[PDB]
RNA sequence: UCUCGAGCCCUAGACAGCCGGGAGGUGAGCUUAGAAGCAGCUACCCUCUAAGAAAAGCGUAACAGCUUACCGGCCGAGGUU
C-alpha cells in the first residue's frame, strides 16, 4: 500500500478532473 | 548556440577563475537582475518554460563557485 | 536434497527476462596544452518528467561507444533476505 501510489492516484486525478494500473484506478474515480 | 554559462558569469562577475572550493569561497556577487539576464541569454539552450525556473537552472552553477547573491 | 522458523516485497503486478526510454543547463569548477561520469582536488546543485548520477563498471590519446542505476511496457504468482 506504499503512499507514492497514493499520493500518485490523487495526482492523476486532479489532472483528469481539470503506471496504467494507476492511470486505470484514477479513471475508475 | 548562444556561449556556455561559466564564461556568461566570469564576465558580469569581474573575476576569471572559481575559488578552489565553492560556496566556501566567494569569488564573486550577482545581483538577481543580473542573473534574470543571463538567463535570457540562454532561453535556448534551457527546457524551461518560465524565466522563473531558467534562473533556478543558471543560480544552480554560481554558489558551486563561490557566486554570492543578492 | 528433505524439514522447521523469522524479516521484508507482491495482482495498486512483486523476482527474473525481453522491448522501449535513459534527456537538457553542461564538455560542472579547479588542475592542465587537454581531461568532456569515470588521472587528481572540490563541490555534487535545478529544468523537463513516467524516468534519467556534477555518474556504479568497462572503454578512449582525449571524444566516441557499451552498459548499472533510475522510468514505462510486455508477462502473471509467488519472490527475496
Amino acid at each position: 500500500i506504499p503512499e507514492w501510489k497514493q499520493e500518485e492516484v490523487d495526482a492523476i486525478v486532479e489532472m483528469i478532473e481539470s503506471r496504467n494500473t494507476l492511470l486505470e484506478r484514477a479513471l475508475d474515480d | 548556440g548562444v556561449p556556455p554559462t561559466a564564461e556568461l558569469i566570469k564576465d558580469e562577475a569581474g573575476f576569471e577563475t572559481g575559488s578552489g572550493e565553492p560556496q566556501e569561497d566567494f569569488v564573486a556577487d550577482l545581483s538577481v537582475d543580473q542573473v534574470k539576464q543571463i538567463a535570457e541569454q540562454k532561453h535556448p539552450d534551457l527546457l524551461s518554460y518560465d524565466l522563473t525556473n531558467a534562473a533556478k537552472e543558471v543560480v544552480g552553477t554560481c554558489t558551486s563557485l563561490g557566486v554570492t547573491i543578492e
